[PDB]
This record gives C-alpha cells, structure tokens and sequence, in this order.
RNA sequence: UUGACCUCGGAUCAGGUAGGAGGACCCGCUGAACUUAAGCAUAUCAAUAAGCGGAGGAAAAGAAACCAACAGGGAUUGCCCUAGUAACGGCGAGUGAAGCGGCAACAGCUCAAAUUUGAAAGCUGGCUUCGGCCCGCGUUGUAAUUUGGAGAGGAUGCUUU
RNA sequence: AAGCUCCUUCGACGAGUCGAGUAGUUUGGGAAUGCUGCUCAAAAUGGGAGGUAAAUUUCUUCUAAAGCUAAAUACCGGCCA
C-alpha cells in the first residue's frame, strides 16, 4: 500500500516511497501544523493526551518550587 | 520645460540652502555662464525665480505661481526643441524703468543667439510676456500657418503657463543695494 | 466606512468600572509603601506653547536646574525629597523662573523631612 | 550593582517626608 | 589613544594603505569558510565602540553574504542576514552588534560581536548581564539589533509617524473600532 | 597591481571583482551579430528547422485526435 | 603618471616641540601609590586576623 | 478547551490558587501611619485624618466636602 | 506677542560650533599623510597642479554629489599642494 | 601529487604574496628592522628595567605589610601598552620607543613611526612582538617604551639613543618613503614575459 | 630568499587542481 | 639543537548551552485573490488571509540629530477629543494622519572616545583542612574615574558614610 | 570613599555612515513619508530639521550612524476565582 504506520504519531500516514508522514512529517524535527485547519490543530494539541509532567507543574508553583522536607518529619 | 527651450543653457542639481547667494556666482563662473535662472522653493510649496547677470549685473527676484507645465494634455501645440523664438513684449515693458530692466534680462535668458550651433534652423513658436496686473504673464505659442481663402498665422498654446510677480531688483549679482521694492507683495 | 474587516478589530469597554477599581487599588498600594509621602511628585507650572493656548498654564515634567538652585534645593537631593527635575527645559524669561521658585519655597514651608537613619 | 551606582545610593538614598495640609 | 588614529584611518577606505589591506584581506577571507570564527577583530576601534570587551565570553564571527537582490528588494538588510546566520551556528551565544569589514564585488563581509550568557564572567559583570535575561534571545531574528532598528524605522519625528512604536501595532490601533458603554 | 602576481591570486579576483555595469540591448545584439559564424544559417539548415517545426505541431495534433 | 609615487612628508617634516595636551598633571603622578597602600592594608588585616 | 475538558474528566485535584497579590494594600509595621491607618477607609480619607497631602498634582474631579488631601 | 523679561542663558556644552579640539586636527593631518590618497583625489591633484581648477571642481562634484563637498575637498587638496611644495 | 593541508597552503600563499605585492610605504617601512647587534644592546638595557613579575609584586606587598604589622623612590620600569605608549609619545615623555614588526592588524601600528617622527621621539622597529612580550612578562607586546632610567643607566640610554638614530634612522631616511615589494623571481619573470607576448598580436577587450 | 621554489610548488598544485576540476566534465576531456 | 609567539586542529577531555511544544496577545520577514468603483489602467479589499523565523508575563518602544514659532513644550506608552481636519487621489470609487489640549502612569541611566602608569589596581577555573593556594585570560586593555543642558585636574571649606 | 564651591589649567562626543543618482516597494506625505539593492562616496566655528519676500539665504531648535530600563497598554492561550 501507499502509507504505512508512523512511529511518532501512530497513524498509518507514513508514505512508503517518500518516507515522510502525511500527518506530522516524522523525519522533520518539527510537527506539521497549519493555520488553515483549526480542527486539525485541536486534534493533536496539548491536553489531548496524558500530560505526564506538565500536570504536576502548577502544584509546585503554588508552593514556590520549594525544596526540602517538613520540619519534624521522620 | 524652460531648459529645453534654452539651447545655450544647462541644468544644475539641488543647491544648498545654508550657503550664500553669491556662491551662485562662482558656481556659474565654474561653467562659463553669465546668466543664472535660479529656482528657489520654500516649504516645498512656493516657487521663487531669480534672473541675474553672473559677475555684476542686475538681479530680479520673482514669485512664481499658477504653474501649468508641459505634458498637460490640453495644449495641442508643439515646436522645435532649440528653435529661435519670437519674443513678444508688452508696451508696459517700454515705459516703466524697472520693467525695462526685466525686459533686457529676459532677452538675455531667452535670447537663443543667432549663430548658435545647437539651435534649429526654422522658426515656429513665439514666447509672449504680458503685464496685466502687478504681475508678468508668460505664455508660449506655436506659429501655425494656414492657407488664405481666395498665408495667415494662427497661434496654439504649447508650453509652460505661469505668472511672475516682481518682488525686488538689486544691483549686484546676488546682493548690493535694492533698486525696486514691490511694497504690495502678499506672501503665501 | 466599513470597507475593511472591522468585525475582528472591535474593542468593547465592559471593564471600565473594573479597571477603575484596579487603578484605585494601585494608588492605594503606592500609599501603602510610601506611607507618609504623597503618591505623586511636585511638578512645575508651565505655559502652553501654541498661541491658541498661551493664555493658560498647566503642569510641566520637572523643575529646571536654575530655578532649583534659586530655591535653595540641591540637585541630587531634589528627586529624593519628592521633586521632579527636568534637565531639558530652559527658563528664557524671569516670569517662568519666579513662578516656579515661589512654588518650591511654598513646598519647603509645608515639608516635614525626617532624619536619614 | 555598579560601584558608581552604589556610591550615589550611599550618600543620596530616598528619604521619608510628609507635606502638611 | 591608538583608537582615535584608527577611527580616522577607517574613514579613508580608498586610501593606499586601507585599499591595500582590504584587497589582501578580501582574498584571505575568500579562501576561508563562509562563516568562521575570527580570533581577533580586524577593526579593534570599531568593535570597541560597538560594545566589544576583551573578556572571556566575547567572540567574533565573520561572515560573507552574497550581495544583490532577489527586481524585488529585501526589506531587511544584508547586515541583518549576516547576523541571523551567525546566530544559528552559535545557538548558545547572544548577538550584540556587527560591523562592516570588506565588500568585494560578489560578497559582503561583516564581523559579528557575540556574548556568552552562560559564562560566569558575563553573569557577574553588570553592563552586560542584561543580555543574560531571557527577553534578549535572538535579538537579530526580531530586529532588535542596530540594523533592525534602522530597518524598522524606530526614530522620533513627523517623518516616522507610521513606523515608530511598531508599524503593525500602529495600524491595528488606527483600525480598531472602540465602543464605550455610554455612547 | 597585476604585473608580478601569481595566477591563483589573480584568477580569484577576476572571478569575484568584475564591476557591475548595465548592458544595452543594442550592445548585446551587435556582439551576437559580430560573433555570428559564416555557416550559422544556410538555406539548408533553416529549411530543416521549419520542417522539424511543422512535424511537431503535426504530431501534437495527432495526440489530440 | 607614476603608479607608485613616494610619499612627500608634508606634515611630519615640521617638528613641534610641545606636548599635544595642555591638561595639568594629577597629583597622584608625583606621590606614592594610593592603590598600593590599600592593597597593603588589606594584607595587614589578614595578617592580624591570622 | 481540550485541556480544560481533560482536567474535568481527570481524577487529579484542582489546584485552587490563593488570592495572593504582588503589592500590599495597607501600611504595616510599628510606625505612626501603620498604627493609625484604617483599613476600611480610602487613601484620601486616611490622609485627611493625618493632616497630610496625598496628591501634589491638579484635582482631576470633584472631591468630597471634607477632603483635604488633594491640593 | 507678550512682553516678558528676557534672560541670558548659560552656554550649552552640546555646542560644537566653537573652537574645535586641537588634537583631532592633529590626528587628521597625521593620518592623511600616513594613509595616502584615494584614486579620485589623485585625479584632482593632477588637475590642480596642471592649473585646471575648473575641471577639478566639476570632477569632484561628480564624485561627491554636492557643491559644498566639492569646494571643501578642492580646498583641502590645495593645502596639500602648498605644503608639499614647502616640504620639498 | 601530494596535497598539502588547507591551512598550511593558506599561510604559505600569504608568504609569497607578501613579497610579490608592491606594498605602500607606511607598511613597506616595517620591512626594515635593526640588526642583531642593535637588538642585543637595546635588550641589555631593557632587561635591567623589566617590570616585576606576578610573584615578585606579591612578595614586596607582603614584606611591607609584615613590617607595618610589627619612604621609597619612584619605580622605573619599561612602559608597555599601545594606548599607554601613544599617550607618552603625544606628551613627549618617551625617550625611546620600540615597535614590533608583525602586528596582525598592521593598522594598529602603521601610524606609530610617523607619530614618533612628528614628536621628535627616537624610535626603532624590533623583529618580534613575542620578544617584546617576554620583556614585559606577557605573551605579546605591540610596543614598549622607556621614559626615565636610573642615574647609573642615564649614560647607557643616551648612547643607545644615538646608536639607534645613527644606525637605524639614517639608514631608512630614504627607504621609508618608497613602496616595498616587487621581488619577482625567475618563475614570476617568465609569467610576465609570457603575458606580454599573449597581448603582442591581439588584445581582446 | 625570493621564494622561487615555494612559488613553483604552489603554481604546480594550482594547475593540477584546475585540470582535475575541469576533467570531471567528460566533454572537456 | 632547544624555546617562545601566531594561526589552525584532536580528545566519550572539565563545566555548560541550543534545538521541540505553545503561539490568545507580542517582534520581524514574506505575501494574494474574490469583492467595490471607474471607457481602460492605477486604485479598493490590504501594507489583510495563507506561509516562515523569534520572545514574555506582558512584548515592543523609550530618555530628542523631537515638537514647535510659542509668554513656549520636554523619554516612551495608552484613552478622549484633534478629525473624517491637513495631505494624496478622473481632488472618481475613495484613502486618510499629526502638533497643541484633558487625562492614566511616570524614572532614569551604561559605554567608545583619556595614561592607574608611583606599581592589571580586574576576572574564568580547580585543589582545599574553607584559612588559603596555584593554572590561566588579559597590555592588540580587564578594574576605578567621565558620558556634552556634561566633565576632568588642582585649591578650599563645610557636609555625608 | 562622596556632594558641592572657586578657577592666571584642560574639556576627547560613534563612517561604506550621512549625502548625491537610480530601481522596487510603501505612506495622507518627491522638501523622496519610510525601507531596501546597486554606482559614487563626505564634514569639523561640523552635521540634521524647521521658520523666513523681507534682502540673504541672517533666525530657531536638536546632536544620527553604540547600549539598558519598571508603570500606565494587549490578551480567544496557562493556574484559578
Ligand atoms: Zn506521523
């Protein structure tokens, strides 16, 4: 077939001849994104996935990015 | 437009405002010119014209207005570039002593000497100077010949149309005593 | 006169009373830090340039060095005791000099200056 | 901070003042 | 006072001494790479007045850019592209300023002053530690250098109405319809 | 100076130090006329070029059919 | 023309017998070093403190 | 929008930000102003009690009848 | 307009219209001797020595672009002729 | 054949270019330096006035600090630094000036011989900025100067002043105004003669 | 002294480089 | 023979740094056409959309090579009026500011050009017993001093920490 | 270490940058409104801008080609309310 599985984005949009993903452009460092498709931007935008690390940032900010242990702890 | 009608004259680029008015004299002495036609602008709106005899002769300062240059598509006339013109002066130029000084300066600036090797052999246009108000009206016409009915001359305007109001006449190239003041000039 | 795309550049001032409260709270914050000091700085009296407005006076940017010396206020201490200094303005007339010198002496009469430390 | 800046603040620091009504 | 003598010498670029030095140096730069590090400024007076100091953290990269036009004329300058290309190669450095060193008929040669923001000497020293702040990343890409300020038109007067304080921002300000509560 | 300089030095400048001056079309045409060979456009060669021309439109017309 | 003419020494041929500067000399040029005194006093404080 | 929907769907708690302010709104300390400042009055009201002047500039509007802090 | 008492103002240090620094004139004169001359100034020097003062001014203006610039450059090169004759 | 490394080829090309090109007098004058003897005699005096090293200065500072914890003559030393030496020349304080002949941007020192001549300061050009560097305990010194020496060396300095201006300044009184270069060898002469004969018949323009 | 031998070596490589760079056309050959 | 200097290289060398995402607002580059009017063309949409590069909590601008013609103003930014005015356009379709003035906010400074020359007085490392030591950078210039409504140097007498 | 005062002593201020010519683009803005490319290429009682018929280009006002800076201003995005 004309398209295979892309490793970066998981879609079957990797052209077998050009070796370029039609969705994200995997060999290129940057992720494909265009302002003439707002629906496409919001499908892959931040918040559409797990948010492993960035979800933990706000709690650390609220307490001042403090370091150490509470006084008197074991 | 005026440079085209003047085969014995040459054009010159922008002149410094902060310099001195008699620096025009050694500038013209540089190019072997004994008549200076100087265009001076103020505020990028007004035009002032100076006619001078470069070493020592009289100098007259005008305010030029109502300018209608060539390339305005309502003239319908044309003439040879460098042809010797007929200078049409008014009776007022012969009576008033200050208008007689301007008449001689005009005859030198628009003279087109007789044997000049840049002029044209045949004469087909007339440059006319008129005095109606306290102003000098300059018009340029083409001498068109028509066969008479069983040849007469018809005139068609071809060139620049502007009005000159005399401000001052000074003996000296660009200085010296003032010999005439308008006393009625209304500045823009 | 809507030949351009005006709809995407339309600013509605629904925050007019909200910004006023924010501005009033900011003025209160300055008074909180500079507790006995005024929240502004003393500014001179100047004449409007144009002949349309030259019959009326207003407030300038800061006091001239000449009129600051005539009052008896050092240059380096003036911005410290709440006086604005303008090094670009010139006096050019005794009338402007006298008006602002008198303004400074009136300011000195009402001043309460505390010891440094 | 620069040394020249420190010297100016050392000898001309902001004072405490009030204006009577 | 050697730099005052250098300032006058650099004013006479067609003089026999300067023409000779510029001829030989142009050939030497042409044998080298398009972008290469210069161990030392070739115009020490010009580099000094542009902010160059002989500290650890200051580097010079010289670069030649092909001259001409795209009849279309690039709105930025040939000096702007020279700074932008050097910054990409030295991605860790901050572009401070640049100056002309040589032209030639096919290229145009500039020397670029760069400052290292992660060096202790730069961070501890004022007068330069302002560049350590993150608001000064890639100034040459945003037109914040001397060339960019000239191109953008950041001057005061009635000849710069449309372009000072930002050309695009001024257009948005002039084309925004403001409606108040009590009309 | 050019008299006693090596080839590698001079040939480098000749490539990169040619003054940029405008060229008029009349000057370009004269050079083309001056450097034209005596056997550039014989009657035979011009005839084949026209014959080759007519074939190409003839063949293109067939692809259209 | 002469492609490589000799330089006619029209300025340095005239000797001038005065310094270019009329500024007065500072007092520090005539007296012991103030800076060296400050460095030494720093060393004295270190020796006294051990 | 997608981030906001994700947070409402998630089991992680909402980080409620306390209303902290860059600049304090009242004087503090052990000085005359801090011990006499009334938190429920305005700037001019507090300065009028003090007998001081709050604004050395020009009055930009109508003041209260008893105001004495605006020159 | 209105009648006000004029005041005499202190001289502004920003004025460069006074006696210029003697050192910079020294540096300019010294450097000019060291550096030499530009190809276009060599043409003017030959014209001035040959007596073609008129051609010298015309050529200088074409290269420079202003009557005042042409005059200053011709005056400057005239001084070099006077000094070089004196030096020789 | 064998290919030289790029940087070796470049610096060798510059060596040939230095002797082939006709150089302007302000740079041609730097070719003429002083001989082995005059350099040795200069450095003999200059070594006796070498500035104290980084270690020696600390020891002197420690000596005085120790003495006070439990009144000197003005030091005389060799002046170095281009901005420093130039100011000394302009103020006519430098008795003798030595200038390096290999400053990488030559425009940094190209005016120095003329300035020294205009002020009446004796000067000489020394082969080696590194040699000047060792004198001042640096890697490189563009210029060194002597303002005042001690009494025991006043006569030595005066003799060296006469030696330089007789041995060096008189030898370059005519060659400092001349263009340098033009050292065409056999290969260069063959190229020039070949070039002429290629234009003897027709000149394509 | 005059760099005759150094020049001859330098011109030799320049001709070899020019010949090698021109010989990769196969129409020049 | 040895040793400096210059220039250019190697190293999984010691320590660092950049890329990507986000892009509502912000700084630049590049860049249309539908549409509107007019014999035609310029114009209009628009110095916009699409495309590319670069930041922050704001960004940008900013302390006059300014405005003015005054009895003068005095860095920048924004609101109100100026004003649909000037000015440019078959003076068509149309386009279209700015000074003054009321107000919100206010804050001023750093270098290059000088010789510390009676003393590179300056700084990056890395070894520590945290007392201090050495390696270097640098005189082709790192400290202190000065930045043109200024300044320096001397003298003098108060004041300040 | 620092502020001032006085003076029979000094007082350095940014170049392929202004500018002239030309091409493209842009602005309400051929004193080219600004920018860019190319050719040429400066000055020191200097340079820029403006006022002015007022009799010569007098007068007024600034100091370009190096740099930093909070606040009032924008916000469909981020943490919340
Ligand atoms: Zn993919």
């Amino acid at each position: 077939k004309t398209h295979g599985l892309c490793r970066r984005c998981g879609r079957r949009s990797l052209h077998n001849q050009k070796k370029v993903c039609a969705s994200c452009g995997y060999p290129a460092a940057k992720t494909r994104k265009y302002n003439w498709s707002e629906k496409a931007k919001r499908r892959k935008v931040t918040g559409t996935g797990r948010m492993r690390y960035l979800s933990t940032v706000p709690r650390r900010f609220k307490n001042g990015f403090r370091t150490g242990v509470p006084k008197g702890a074991r | 437009d005026l440079a085209s009608m003047l085969p014995h004259g040459r054009k010159d680029a922008k002149f410094d405002t902060k310099s001195r008015l008699y620096e025009l004299c050694e500038l013209a002495e540089l190019y072997n010119c004994n008549n200076v036609l100087f265009f001076e602008a103020r505020k990028g709106k007004d035009l002032y014209m100076w006619f001078s005899k470069v070493p020592n002769g009289p100098t007259v300062k005008f305010y030029a207005q109502n300018l209608h240059t060539m390339e305005e598509l309502h003239f319908q006339g044309n003439c040879l570039k460098g042809s010797r013109p007929i200078l049409s002066f008014d009776a007022a130029f012969e009576q008033e002593p200050y208008l007689k000084v301007i008449k001689e300066l005009f005859l030198h600036t628009f003279g087109v000497p007789q044997g000049h090797k840049k002029s044209k052999p045949f004469i087909d246009h007339v440059l006319s100077f008129s005095v109606a108000d306290g102003k000098i009206w300059v018009r340029n016409y083409e001498i068109r010949e028509v066969e008479k009915v069983k040849t007469d001359i018809n005139l068609i305007e071809i060139g620049p149309r502007f009005v000159l109001t005399p401000i001052i006449i000074q003996e000296g190239s660009f200085g010296g005593p003032i010999l005439y003041e308008n006393k009625r000039f209304i500045s823009p | 006169h809507f030949r351009k795309h005006w709809q995407r550049r339309v600013r509605c001032h629904f925050d007019q009373p909200g910004k006023k409260v924010t501005r009033r709270l900011a003025r209160r914050a300055k008074a909180a830090a500079l507790a006995p000091r005024p929240v502004d700085k003393l500014r001179p009296i100047v004449r409007c340039p144009t002949v349309k407005y030259n019959r009326r006076t207003r407030l300038g940017r800061g006091f001239t060095l000449e009129e600051l010396k005539a009052a008896g206020i050092p240059r380096l201490l003036a911005p410290t005791i709440g006086i604005a200094v303008d090094h670009r303005r010139k006096n050019l007339s005794e009338e402007s000099l006298a008006a602002n010198v008198q303004r400074l002496k009136d300011y000195k009469a009402r001043l309460i200056l505390f010891p440094r430390k | 901070v620069l040394e020249k800046t420190k010297k100016r603040l050392t000898h001309f620091p902001q004072r405490k003042y009030a204006v009577k009504a | 006072g050697a730099l005052k003598y250098l300032e006058e010498l650099s004013k006479k670029k067609q003089s026999d001494v300067v023409r000779f030095l510029l001829r030989v140096r142009c050939w030497e730069y042409r044998q080298l790479n398009v972008i290469h590090r210069a161990s030392r400024p070739s115009r020490p007076d010009k580099a000094r007045r542009l902010g160059y100091k002989a500290k650890q953290g200051y580097v010079i990269y010289r670069v030649r850019v092909r001259r001409g036009g795209r009849q279309l004329k690039y709105q930025r300058s040939l000096r702007a592209t020279a700074e932008e290309r050097v910054g990409r190669r030295c991605s860790n450095l901050r572009v401070l300023n640049s100056y002309w060193v040589n032209q030639d008929s096919t290229y145009k040669y500039y020397e670029v002053i760069l400052v290292d923001p992660n060096h202790k000497a730069i961070r501890r020293d004022p007068r330069i530690n302002w560049i350590c702040n993150p608001v000064h990343k890639h100034r040459e890409c945003r037109g914040l250098t001397s060339t960019g300020k000239k191109s953008r038109g950041l001057n005061k007067g009635h000849r710069f109405n449309k372009t000072r304080a930002g050309r695009r921002k001024t257009w948005k300000r002039h084309n925004t319809l403001s409606l108040w509560r009590y009309r | 100076q050019k008299e006693g300089l090596p080839d590698w030095f001079l040939e480098d400048e000749a490539k990169h130090d040619k003054p940029i001056k405008p060229i008029t079309k009349e000057a370009a045409q004269a050079i083309k006329e001056k450097l034209r060979a005596l056997n550039a456009r014989p009657i035979k060669k011009v005839a084949e070029a026209r014959a080759r021309r007519k074939l190409r439109q003839a063949k293109k017309l067939e692809k259209l059919k | 023309e002469d492609p490589y003419p000799d330089t006619v020494e029209w300025f340095t041929s005239v000797e001038e017998k005065m310094p270019l500067s009329a500024a007065p000399e500072p007092k520090r040029r005539f007296i012991p070093s103030k800076n060296e005194a400050k460095q030494i006093m720093k060393l004295v404080r270190a020796i006294r403190e051990g | 929008r997608e981030l906001q929907k994700r947070k409402r769907r998630s089991s992680r708690p909402t980080i409620r930000m306390p209303n902290r302010r860059k600049k304090a709104l009242n004087p503090a300390g052990n000085n005359i102003i801090a011990k006499s400042w009334n938190k429920k009055e305005t700037l001019s009201q507090n300065y009028t009690r003090f007998g001081l002047v709050a604004k050395l500039g020009k009055a930009t509007g109508g003041t209260a009848p008893g105001n004495k802090a605006l020159l | 307009g209105h009648k006000t008492t004029r005041r005499v103002l202190k001289e502004r240090p920003s004025r460069r219209k006074g006696a210029q620094s003697k050192r910079t004139q020294f540096v300019r004169s010294l450097i000019r001797e060291v550096a030499g001359l530009a190809p276009y100034e060599r043409r003017v020097i030959e014209l001035l020595r040959n007596g073609k003062d008129k051609r010298a001014r015309k050529f200088s203006k074409k290269k420079l672009g202003t009557f005042g610039r042409a005059k200053r450059k011709c005056e400057e090169l005239q001084r070099i002729i006077a000094e070089s004759r004196r030096a020789h | 054949m064998v290919k030289w490394p790029e940087y070796i080829r470049l610096q060798r090309q510059k060596k040939i270019l230095r002797m082939r090109l006709k150089v302007p007098p302000a740079i041609a004058q730097f070719q003429y330096t002083l001989d082995k003897n005059l350099a040795a005699q200069a450095f003999k005096l200059l070594n006796k006035y070498r500035p104290e090293t980084k270690q020696e200065k600390k020891e002197r500072l420690l000596r005085e600090a120790t003495a006070i914890k439990e009144v000197s003559k003005k030091p005389y030393t060799v002046k170095y630094g281009l901005n420093h030496v130039v100011g000394l020349i302009e103020n006519k304080k430098a008795s003798l000036v030595l200038i390096a002949n290999d400053v990488d941007p030559i425009e940094l020192v190209v005016f120095l011989p003329a300035l020294c001549r205009k002020m009446g300061i004796p000067y000489a050009i020394i082969k080696g900025k590194a040699r000047l560097g060792t004198l001042v305990h640096k890697k490189t010194a563009a210029v060194v100067a002597i303002t005042e020496v001690r009494s025991e060396d006043k006569n030595e300095l005066a003799k060296l002043i006469s030696a330089v201006k007789e041995g060096y300044l008189e030898k370059v009184e005519d060659t400092r105004k001349r263009w340098g270069g033009g050292i065409m060898g056999f290969k260069a002469q063959k190229r020039e003669e070949k070039r002429k004969k290629s234009l003897e018949t027709a000149i394509k323009v | 002294e005059d760099g005759d031998q150094l020049e001859r070596e330098l011109d030799a490589m320049y001709e070899h480089y020019k010949e090698r760079k021109a010989s990769q056309d196969a129409k020049y050959r």
